[PDB]
């Protein structure tokens, strides 16, 4: 059941990954969920490029381009998340409609 | 080993002296590389000039693209930007940030459009679409201290992450539907020999990238991020996404819909007139209610502009692609004019809302007549341009059958009509005890105007000189 | 039944656009988990 | 899913000569040769005996494939880039094949909760480039 | 190379059930730097997912990149996010919970309805020629080696000045 | 690269090492400690209360920069593996690489990045 | 030369098995005899060391040859099937030792099987039919 439970096994985390980012509230929160679709998304692509395509990997590769684009993320919204943080003394996310 | 990147290396030369200047330079930097990077753009500009009437010729081991149609919109980013940096120069000027970081910024979000035009990989098309979108969170929210340019970096990063996720599950899809292949070319071979391409499964990674598209380039069903983003992050970066990242994100989905979706026509055909029958109306009736410039700016000229231009992409027998061309090549210049104007009259006065424009007609009246051309062609009217920008989309759009796609298109361009013609009657006004004490201490008066004027009269020369525009834009086959 | 009628008729079609603009825009209006799960409908709703 | 609908003619050809790999047939030669790169063809797909499942045709542009690696049917690339004992065919030419089921999909089928191709079955084709 | 045998799937549905907790941990605990070590638990039960077939790099590399740099560095944001214990109790949140627990809910009906219908072993047989050739003899840290830059030049060339802006953005912002 | 069997063998053996030391000294362990217990090691008589003790304003800056340079290490591998195996244009395309990411780090180093 | 059956693909190995319960006598003895042709495919993918699908395709034929021969057997010539029993034993421990060489993967006992497993094959469908 190689092939088949493991892609059982994105949906079944993909959708729990947007689930927490919806109804997130504190920003780290919503950041973490974004990695998880993201682990989704990696972990779908993985297992095709196992089956087949041996000869010339073209998942391994596009994995390790989706980890490289998903630290350099989690890099950049938590620098923001510091700016924030000092412009105001809280990050509840949901409490800043002043742009609407 | 390869000249065909030579148009990016050129610009990558130009990042780095840029980054390396900082670091050895004392102070002599900020006229200096005000002009240094536009070296460096007019140096890319004449680069691709080469290329004029070229082969359809495959990249480094099959990898972005070279051909007539891609190597348009590999110029047409590289105008947009050229005409955008002189705007975000002067403004950032005067907020005291550093400048240096900001233009490496602008650089790099605008190699990464410029390598995205291309990009028949399966993975440059998209990492070159977040090489644009990294890019983009640090420019929209590069003012810490404000407090609005945070919420447009927080509705603006979850969202972009979010859609770009969902993309690539798309294209994780594809690849495993596909038994394996990147390349863009060979994948309706590939969907053959592995028969599994009239199934469920193609069905799913086809809305799962029309999603992510659409997000992109926001219709209406998934605006919901630009209007916020528009107002809350300075003038100039909105000027530069609503240009380059709609030029950009329109030169990805030709592409990407065309070559590997042959057969699914009547199938994504329908799903993006949804989009544009959205589009053009729920990005025009907020945009009557309005009161903010930049927030007003961001329903009409991209909430509902955004649809025309789809409206061939849906009827094209590649009769149609040209007016596509021309279109793209119209609104970027009656677009950029009216942020140029918008940019110079909010940084002499200090102030957006809508109310404050009045009298301005008195002070300054050239400013004043220079950004009602450019409203009055996005209105689209006879002697303009952006009337026969619309005219030769419509004309070719009506001669390809479906009919409920103009008529919605005619009727909300002039609804569109209304919030022009206000603003326009807000212009011209006497009444001086009604004019705020805005305008009224207006000391009226290089590059702001410059850019403004030659901007501003490309918005009404080539809609009745559009017959070479026309000539040049009938020749792409992609 | 001339400005009760058609002149009611002829704004009545230029007013009821001042109406649905600003009642459609009411909607939503910040508060980013609502964007998402807005976002999310259609994409759900559009797999059909 | 199954076989759908189709029409079209055949330009009946002569007699195939399998040289004792295919079936191979030949209609019309005209141009050049093709290295192992990109090429774009027009096919047309039949069952043993009448049946058609697809056509090129039945599309817009005719397919574009790679002549040269291994990323189609194994008789396609031996009958269209040249075979053991087989010419390749030209820029232009024309010809048509009857592919044995060994250098096919072989004696199992391509499931979509039903079979798109009967199991182990041997198909025809009028192969013309362009 | 290959696995043991019929102890395959008991480490498959082992891993399966760790990580089903794993996630439920992640976005239903309330104290945020609990969620963050169950995402780590997460993601280290997700390269042991890597492991198994027998990709090796992609699940090292994962675990390295992620279970390492990225899980500290969340870890020193949430020193950060100050106030805890909101309310519990069944959606403790408004009918928004109600709301995503149903849409999120059709969102998996049709993608868990639209697998069970394509025979992936079966879109395994009419690709026999693609993992059929492991280019003569060659080990899977040089496969990705070589096919990492013989063909996939310009993406691994174009990589690095994102990280470089990437970096230059992050201190630029951080700082005060 | 033929059989981690022994791979997994160790695993299970040395994730049971641990649980399996906790519940040898929970065997043969004391029922007992119903002292105070509720305060921890060289604390001021029962301190208690506290919080916003953090200084991850310094920290953060180096766990930013060391997230971004390590993914360096990652892509270099397979060009390390690959040098003989191919010629010597990986060689130039990493030179490429690094020198980015050292032009990187001079900035970082002289903008006030790694501090105290 | 018409168009053939399908008979029973259609599935994911989850539908399959597990959700689509039926399984007919004399219709096992179709699973049977196929993976008699089907196993005599590998011959190519043998010689060169594609030690990738000489296992996927071993498990799977397996775990459908595994379930086939407890049913299909029960269906043949019930007066005198003994040797039809005493046969499944044979191909079934040839194919178990063939899972064996394949997962550390070996060659000269490999190939020393993938014909000593074919040649069994051929009689167990025989005293079928």
């Amino acid at each position: 059941m190689m092939f088949e439970h493991v892609l059982f096994l994105s949906v079944y985390l993909f959708s729990i990954g947007i689930y927490g980012l919806i109804t997130s509230r504190n920003m780290v929160r919503a950041l973490i969920c974004l990695e998880l679709i993201l682990n989704s998304i990696n972990l779908n692509l993985v297992t095709f490029s196992d089956l087949f395509d041996s000869r010339q990997l073209k998942g391994d590769i596009f994995a390790i381009f989706v980890i490289a684009l998903a630290a350099a993320e989690a890099a950049i919204g938590l620098s923001i998340l510091s700016s924030i943080h000092r412009n105001r003394k809280s990050t509840r996310i949901n409490q800043s409609n002043l742009l609407n | 080993n390869g000249s065909f990147i030579f148009p990016e290396c050129i610009l990558i030369f130009g990042l780095i002296l840029l980054l390396m200047i900082d670091s050895t330079s004392d102070q002599k930097d900020r006229p200096w590389f005000y002009f240094i990077s536009s070296t460096s753009l007019v140096i890319s500009i004449t680069a691709l000039l080469f290329r004029w009437r070229e082969e359809p010729i495959i990249s480094f081991s099959g990898n972005f693209q070279t051909n007539n149609f891609n190597e348009i919109f590999q110029f047409l980013i590289l105008l947009c930007s050229t005409l955008c940096i002189p705007l975000s120069v002067e403004y950032i000027e005067c907020t005291e940030m550093a400048i240096t970081e900001f233009l490496l910024f602008v650089l790099t979000a605008t190699l990464g459009g410029m390598f995205l035009c291309g990009a028949n990989d399966l993975i440059t098309i998209f990492v070159a679409p977040e090489c644009f979108s990294l890019c983009s969170y640090l420019l929209s929210g590069y003012t810490k201290r404000d407090l609005r340019s945070n919420e447009a970096t927080m509705k603006y990063l979850l969202m972009g992450g979010a859609s770009s996720s969902i993309l690539v599950h798309g294209f994780s899809w594809l690849y495993g539907s596909s038994g394996g292949e990147i390349e863009l070319q060979e994948i309706v071979n590939g969907l053959i020999n592995t028969q599994m391409y009239n199934s469920p499964g193609i069905s799913i990674a086809l809305i799962s990238i029309t999603v992510g598209l659409g997000f992109k380039l926001s219709p209406a069903p998934f605006h919901q991020w630009t209007p916020d983003v528009y107002e809350g992050s300075p003038t100039p970066v909105v000027a530069f996404l609503s240009v380059t990242s709609k030029v950009a994100a329109s030169a990805s989905a030709t592409r990407i819909l065309d070559i590997p979706f042959y057969f699914s026509s009547n199938e994504w055909h329908l799903l993006l007139e949804i989009l544009a029958i959205l589009s053009m109306i729920l990005g025009n009736l907020l945009a009557i209610t309005q009161t903010s410039m930049k927030r007003m700016l961001a329903y009409s000229s991209i909430g509902q502009i955004g649809y025309v231009i789809i409206g061939i992409i849906v009827g094209d027998s590649n009769d149609g692609y040209a007016s596509m061309i021309t279109y793209m090549l119209f609104y970027i210049s009656m677009n950029l004019g009216t942020f140029a104007c918008i940019v110079l009259f909010g940084l002499r006065t200090g102030t957006d809302n809508i109310r404050d424009y009045a009298g301005l007609y008195m002070k300054d009246p050239f400013l004043a007549l220079s950004l009602a051309l450019c409203l009055l062609s996005l209105g689209g009217l006879p002697p303009l341009a952006g009337f026969f920008g619309k005219l030769y989309l419509f004309w070719c759009g009506w001669q390809a059958g479906l009919y409920f796609l103009v008529s919605i298109g005619l009727l909300t361009s002039v609804l569109s009509i209304y919030y022009y013609l206000k603003i326009i009657k807000l212009l011209m006004t006497g009444r001086n005890q009604e004019i705020t004490p805005y305008v009224r201490n207006y000391r009226r008066s290089n590059s702001i105007e410059l850019s403004m004027t030659v901007c501003v009269i490309a918005s009404t020369i080539p809609g009745i000189s559009m017959n070479p525009i026309l000539a040049i834009a009938q020749d792409t086959l992609f | 039944f001339d400005k009760g009628v058609i002149d009611g008729i002829t704004n009545g079609v230029g007013l009821a656009s001042f109406c649905i603009g600003e009642e459609i825009k009411y909607v939503g209006g910040g508060r980013i988990s609502s964007y998402l799960f807005f976002f999310l409908c259609y994409v759900s709703v559009f797999l059909f | 899913a199954r076989a759908a609908l189709e029409l079209h003619r055949s330009l009946c050809p002569l007699l195939v000569s399998p040289r004792e790999l295919e079936f191979l047939q030949v209609r019309d030669p005209s141009f050049c040769s093709v290295s192992m790169v990109v090429t774009q063809i027009h096919y047309t797909a039949r069952f043993p005996d009448g049946t058609v499942f697809d056509s090129s045709y039945k599309r817009g542009r005719p397919l574009t494939m790679r002549i040269g690696a291994g990323k189609i049917l194994r008789g396609l690339q031996q009958g269209i880039g040249g075979g053991g004992g087989v010419t390749p065919m030209l820029v232009g030419g024309k010809r048509k094949l009857m592919i044995p089921p060994i250098l096919a999909y072989g004696p199992e089928p391509a499931g979509c909760f039903s079979e798109a191709v009967f199991a182990q079955a041997e198909m025809n084709f009028c192969a013309l480039a362009a | 190379m290959d696995l043991p045998g019929p102890i395959h799937e008991i480490l498959m549905l082992f891993g399966e059930f760790i990580l089903l907790l794993g996630g439920l941990g992640v976005v239903l605990l309330t104290n945020p730097i609990y969620s963050a070590f169950s995402l780590g638990l997460v993601l280290v039960c997700i390269s042991l997912f890597y492991f198994l077939l027998n990709s090796y790099f992609v699940a090292v590399a994962q675990l390295l990149i992620y279970v390492g740099a990225i899980n500290v560095l969340i870890i020193f944001a949430v020193m950060f996010v100050n106030g805890s214990e909101w309310s519990k109790d069944k959606n403790y949140w408004t009918i928004g919970d109600g709301f995503t627990s149903l849409v999120c809910i059709t969102f998996v009906f049709s993608l868990m309805t639209t697998i069970p219908d394509t025979s992936w072993y079966g879109i395994l047989w009419t690709t026999r020629s693609n993992q059929i050739v492991e280019q003569g003899l060659i080990n899977n840290v040089q496969q990705i080696g070589i096919h990492l830059a013989t063909d996939f030049y310009l993406p691994f060339e174009l990589i690095s000045i994102i990280l470089l802006v990437s970096l230059i953005g992050a201190i630029t912002m951080a700082r005060q | 690269l033929h059989e981690y069997d022994i791979f997994w063998t160790f695993l299970i053996i040395a994730s049971l090492i641990p649980i399996l030391a906790f519940s040898i000294s929970g065997l043969l362990a004391p029922v007992s400690e119903g002292p105070e217990k509720l305060s921890s090691y060289e604390s001021g008589i029962e301190p208690m209360g506290g919080a916003w003790v953090q200084f991850r304003i310094r920290y953060y800056m180096f766990a930013l920069v060391f997230v971004v340079f390590d993914v360096e290490t990652v892509f270099l591998y397979p060009w390390a593996m690959s040098f003989d195996v191919l010629g010597v244009s990986v060689f130039i395309e990493a030179l490429i690489f690094v020198l980015i990411l050292v032009v990187g780090l001079v900035y970082a180093w002289r903008k006030g990045a790694l501090e105290w | 030369p018409p168009g053939t059956v399908p008979r029973w693909g259609t599935r994911s190995y989850v539908r399959e098995r597990f959700f689509e319960p039926g399984l007919t006598t004399e219709e096992a003895a179709a699973r049977i005899r196929q993976t008699a042709e089907g196993m005599r495919t590998l011959r190519p993918m043998l010689e060169t060391m594609s030690w990738k699908y000489v296992l996927f395709y071993v498990r799977l034929k397996s775990k459908y040859l595994d379930l086939d021969l407890t049913t299909a057997m029960a269906g043949v010539p019930e007066p005198r099937r003994p040797e039809y029993v005493l046969v499944a034993n044979e191909l079934v421990d040839n194919m178990t030792e063939f899972d064996r060489f394949v997962r550390t993967p070996k060659v000269y006992e490999s190939y020393l099987y993938y014909e000593k497993t074919l040649k069994s094959l051929d009689d167990v469908a025989e005293f079928l039919g």
